RNA sequence: GCGAAGGCCGGGGGCUAGAAGGCGAUCAGACACCACCGUAUUCCCGGCCGUAAACGGUGCCGCCCCGCGGCCGGCGCGCGCGUCCCGCCGGCCGCCCAGGGAAACCGGGAGGCUCCGGGCUCUGGGGGGAGUAUGGCCGCAAGGCUGAAACUUGAAGGCAUU
RNA sequence: AAAAUGGAGA
């Protein structure tokens, strides 16, 4: 097989996610041309940018299997962030849960307050 | 053992020495 | 002070129960151990630490200064709540050790107060704030190591259910204290959004 | 420079002990220096159990199950690697590795 | 030079809002930057001694990583004084990296009394007793017939201190530099860290000036 | 949390040594025992070391075991 | 009285007095890197509002350690004032 | 077995104010340890004390201002002529600021500092620093 | 006054191992390691010996401690009564907080102590020579117990880092 | 299974 050093898939990770645009996910011909803005990233050799051309195959291919570690996709940052700002059903986590014990009931008995008149329901 | 052969080895030193004044004198 | 609505939430939302084990420092808060043997905390006990806690945090010169650090899976919904209202600057994450004393590392925070999210899971945070010289405050287990933390929270801890309660409860009373959020009304905000799926 | 704290031994409140000696280096031990694993084997070889529990002479027969007591020397411990000597953070670790609950004296 | 203040409190120090390096060893700081200690007192300020550069040399697969390491002590006179040392392979490298490190600790000296108090102080206050290693020292207070009383190392650093008189007792092994001099230090720091008659009062919650509220 | 040893607190004091409380004190109490048939009250130990049989029954109405007394007939509760 | 090293003639001879830690008596050392300064802040009845004033207490790190700073800091906010009936 | 009940009591007293515990325990209550507390309570190192009575040996309970730094026994007393209090000053005692050793004269039992200016001096009891 | 083993002194006993001693087989030697015999011994009784890495390499009796769990001995504690909990514990301990230590580590101490002073027996003073020489004592002997010097010469040693 | 040396002194 093939294993590169960091530097390599640390370029070819900034190229996915720090510039993510549409590079592709399962096809190898827009990546050879995608890498190649000049901008984008300045290397010699067109095997050695084929280095990053390669990773950047798999590693979009892993973003769209699912998300990456870190994931930090340019193009869709805001995904399912707003499931954890989302709230459920109505939003009602509280009310009849319930569950006391004798000496549940007298954790309430110690505090001044007597919950549910010490029948919990 | 090194001490085990250096004690037993100075018995019979001291042995050999207790036959030599006995029969000396 | 307590109020019932709010006592019968962190009763139903498992902030009833704790370690089997006990530490001695911790004795006050617990109210006992009952036949379930998982030790039951006190209600009063709970309300009325979270308030002294709230003092602390409207006295820090800059309120975005206090810093919270959260290692534990359960802790993020919560702890991400607590920017939205409050204006801590959180550190969230695994610690990335040294950062109090490396000022050099990338996200060194100097927080004149800390906040920790479990006491046996930001061991290097406490010691790293001592070196420092940071006021330690925290959340605290019916079983905890208490070195190297001034005062905790009593709570269950290990089910975000509780640790939900425990941002939301804090989160309220300095927010009462600032006269802003509620006075003498309701919280906007509903218990959900403090646990994540 | 005490290597360990129990010395080898689990001897507590005591002064000496009875001696069991190895099954392979013959070596007389005392009980406490002694690694005393208690292994379950089947007496067949699990391979012909097939065939013997096909030859089910008897109605409902079971494999014959022996229960005995292995305890080499130390010596004998180490080059029949029953145990291998570990590090500082590993010589406190109390239990054996490679889980395997399976019953037979191979972990197979 | 025009360093970026590299502490938070570095920039209370850039701004001249640190009043002096007492005020914040009055409320208990650690000082990370050689220039914020300079601020304090800067230009010729302590003077500088450095010995014992031992050279050790590391046995590995060829030949020893031979490398130096020297002690630098700081010498300011007001009552203020550190031990620091460092390991590099250049001379240059090495005495210039301990410089630092003196710099970075420094612990003022109690500056304490014995018969007559009238003038200004000649000895510590109380016996300092200092344990690095097997080194332990004792700086018992001298009056002031009494001189600097010293084995020839120990009394250099004590008169770095500026302490015009002591009396000095030792255990452990003076022949070794490192531990002593860092002894007689870490029993400077015994200066200020005993409760005294004097000491001893109730109130100074104002908070005023603490340094972690301190900002620009 | 307020603990005083000055003034000592009773309800730890119980579950002390008899020895290690404030006031070495003693931690058994005499207590009469109501026989069933007959209404003679005897007075016994918490800690019996020797028999006390009821006064008109020669069967002692204390076996002593190391530490509480038990009783053949109906007890009566402490002094009561 | 000029608390801290002071004169034949009771003035300051030494200005610096290491504050002595509220909670212990013993004082904050002047390499006391572990040093804590908790400071809560005052109420005003029904409103309970803050009123920018906070009692400062301080705290060394051994009494951290020890990890009774937790019931100190309520005892001595008894001292202070701030602890209610509890 | 216990000879020395000052030794007991001192170190149960330092002991305990290291750890910071105020109220302290002492398993025998002597008149001579009184006088070493009453000096301590008058030079204001200790605070109010008690001593529960049983009808046996008694036990101490003193509530501490905090401060004590050291306290200590000379074992057994020593007699020191009221010419040479000084050089016990030295070797036990830090400074001549804070200086205390407890002395013992037959016209009453006071700390060094008033005994020699009394130019009386008995037996060295304990160091209290 | 006892005191493991081995040894010894007379009997009794003798299953196995087995100091010696014999073999074979090893290796340039195999005196040995390893196989195979095998005597003393081992087991018992009546005595002597009186020593062991007899070690926890840590005398004894006290005091004060920092928390978390076991195991054993009682003894209470309430509890739907279950070897249920919770202490009083006396001992067995594990990890360990300060504290201490040249370190290793100890911390039911080896801590409270260069801020060096509960009590009381013992022992040491560079490495050899030397447990030798010489006396005395003990044993039947083996050996024990007590215990120098003449001279040498610069380290011997301790725990740790690569 | 055997398996023994490694001159002195930088």
């Amino acid at each position: 097989g093939k294993v590169r050093t960091k530097t390599i898939k640390r370029a070819a990770r900034k190229i996915v996610e720090n510039n993510y645009e549409s590079l592709k996910p399962k096809d190898f011909q827009n990546n050879k041309a995608i890498c190649s803005k000049r901008n984008v990233a300045i290397i010699p050799s067109k095997r050695l940018r084929n280095k990053v051309a390669g990773y950047v195959t798999t590693l979009m291919n892993r973003v769209v299997k699912g998300p990456v570690h870190g994931i930090s996709l340019r193009l869709q940052e805001e995904e399912r962030e707003r499931r954890d700002n989302y709230a459920p059903k109505k939003s009602e986590f509280d009310v009849e849960n319930i569950t006391v014990s004798g000496t549940t009931q007298q954790m309430i008995d110690s505090i001044g307050f007597k919950c549910m008149s010490t029948s919990l329901k | 053992m090194r001490a085990k052969w250096a004690k037993k080895r100075m018995r019979k030193l001291k042995r050999k020495r207790r036959h030599m004044k006995a029969r000396s004198k | 002070q307590l109020k019932e609505a709010d006592v019968k939430k962190m009763l139903v939302a498992t902030t009833h129960l704790g370690v089997r084990n006990i530490d001695r420092r911790m004795q006050f808060y617990i109210f006992d151990r009952q036949k379930d043997g998982t030790f039951v905390f006190n209600l009063q006990k709970v309300w009325a630490k979270i308030v002294f806690a709230a003092r602390i945090l409207v006295t820090i010169d800059d309120p975005a200064e206090i810093a919270v650090v959260a290692n534990r899976p359960d802790a993020q919904r919560a702890i991400l709540k607590f920017c939205k209202y409050t204006h801590a600057t959180a550190f969230p994450g695994r610690f990335i050790p040294g950062n109090f004393t490396n000022r050099m590392n990338p996200n060194y925070c100097e927080p004149r107060l800390l906040l920790v999210n479990d006491p046996v899971v930001d061991r290097q945070a406490i010691l790293e704030a001592s070196y420092v010289n940071i006021p330690t405050i925290s959340l605290c287990n019916s079983d905890a190591n208490l070195k190297f933390i001034d005062v905790a929270i009593p709570c269950n801890n290990k089910t975000p259910m509780s640790i939900g309660l425990i941002y939301w409860l804090l989160a309220r009373e300095v927010l009462r204290l600032k006269g802003s959020i509620s006075r003498t009304e309701e919280w906007d905000v509903k218990p959900d959004l403090f646990v994540a799926l | 420079p005490v290597k360990r704290r129990n010395n080898g031994r689990s001897k507590y409140n005591c002064g000496h002990t009875n001696i069991v000696r190895c099954q392979n280096c013959h070596r007389c031990v005392p009980k406490d220096k002694v690694i005393k694993r208690f292994t379950i084997r089947n007496i067949v070889d699990n391979t012909i159990a097939d065939d013997v529990l096909n030859a089910c002479v008897i109605q409902g027969f079971a494999i014959p199950k022996l229960y005995n007591k292995v305890q080499y020397c130390v010596s004998c411990s180490i080059h029949n690697h029953i145990v291998r000597v570990r590090s500082r953070e590993d010589r406190k670790i109390r239990t054996p590795p490679k889980r395997f609950p399976r019953n037979s004296s191979q972990k197979k | 030079e025009e360093w970026h203040p590299s502490t938070k409190l570095g920039r209370l120090v850039k701004a001249g809002k640190i009043e002096s390096l007492y005020d914040i060893f009055k409320y208990s700081l650690p000082i990370k930057e050689t220039e914020i200690i300079d601020y304090f007192f800067p230009k010729s300020e302590l003077a500088e001694e450095v010995c014992n550069i031992m050279s050790v040399q590391k046995q590995t697969t060829a030949g020893q990583r031979t490398r130096f390491r020297a002690h630098v002590i700081v010498g300011n006179r007001d009552g203020f004084i550190g031990y620091g040392a460092g390991v590099s392979k250049e001379v240059a490298n090495a005495i210039k990296k301990a410089a630092k490190n003196a710099r970075l600790n420094i612990v003022p000296v109690r500056r304490g009394f014995w018969g007559g108090k009238l003038g200004d102080p000649h000895t510590v206050s109380s016996k300092l007793s200092g344990k690095c290693g097997s080194v332990r020292v004792r700086l018992i207070p001298a009056p002031r017939g009494a001189g600097i009383v010293a084995s020839p190392t120990v009394a250099k650093v004590l008169e770095f201190a500026g302490v015009s008189d002591v009396f000095t007792r030792q255990s452990g092994h003076s022949r070794t530099l490192m531990n002593s001099v860092g002894a007689v230090y870490n029993a400077l720091k015994s200066s200020y860290s005993i409760l005294t008659p004097d000491l001893w009062k109730k109130e100074q919650l104002d908070h005023v000036q603490d340094i972690r509220t301190m900002s620009l | 949390m307020n603990v005083d040893l000055l003034y000592p607190d009773p309800v730890e004091e119980q579950r002390k040594h008899k020895l290690k409380r404030l006031v070495q004190g003693p931690n058994s109490y005499f207590l009469e025992i109501k026989c069933a048939g007959c209404q003679d009250i005897v007075v016994v130990y918490s800690h019996a070391n020797t028999p006390v049989f009821c006064p008109g029954c020669t069967s002692q109405i204390s076996i002593p075991t190391g530490g509480k007394c038990a009783f053949t007939s109906q007890v009566e509760r402490y002094r009561q | 009285d000029d608390i801290g090293m002071k004169n034949s003639s009771g003035v300051v001879v030494d200005a610096y007095i290491p504050r002595k830690c509220s909670a212990t008596n013993r004082l904050i050392g002047p390499k006391d890197h572990a040093a804590v300064q908790l400071s809560v802040a005052r109420v005003n009845d029904k409103g309970k509002m803050i009123e920018n004033n906070y009692v400062t207490f301080a705290f060394c790190g051994a009494i951290r350690s020890r990890g009774g700073v937790d019931s100190a800091f309520m005892l001595l906010a008894q001292e202070h004032g701030l602890m209610e009936r509890l | 077995v216990r000879i020395n009940v000052l030794r007991d009591a001192l170190k149960s007293i330092c002991n305990a104010q290291r750890i910071g515990k105020k109220q302290v325990i002492v398993r025998p209550s002597s008149k001579v340890i009184i006088e070493f507390l009453q000096l301590m309570q008058k030079n204001g190192y200790i605070s109010d004390f008690a001593v529960v009575d049983n009808h046996r040996s008694n036990r101490i309970v003193v509530n501490l201002i905090g401060r004590l730094n050291k306290a200590g026994v000379i074992s057994p007393r020593f007699d020191i002529p009221a010419n040479d209090i000084e050089k016990w000053v030295v070797n036990l005692l830090p400074s001549r600021l804070f200086g205390h050793i407890i002395l013992t004269t037959s016209q009453g039992i006071m700390d060094h500092i008033e005994a020699q200016h009394r130019q009386i001096g008995g037996k060295v009891i304990g160091y209290f620093y």
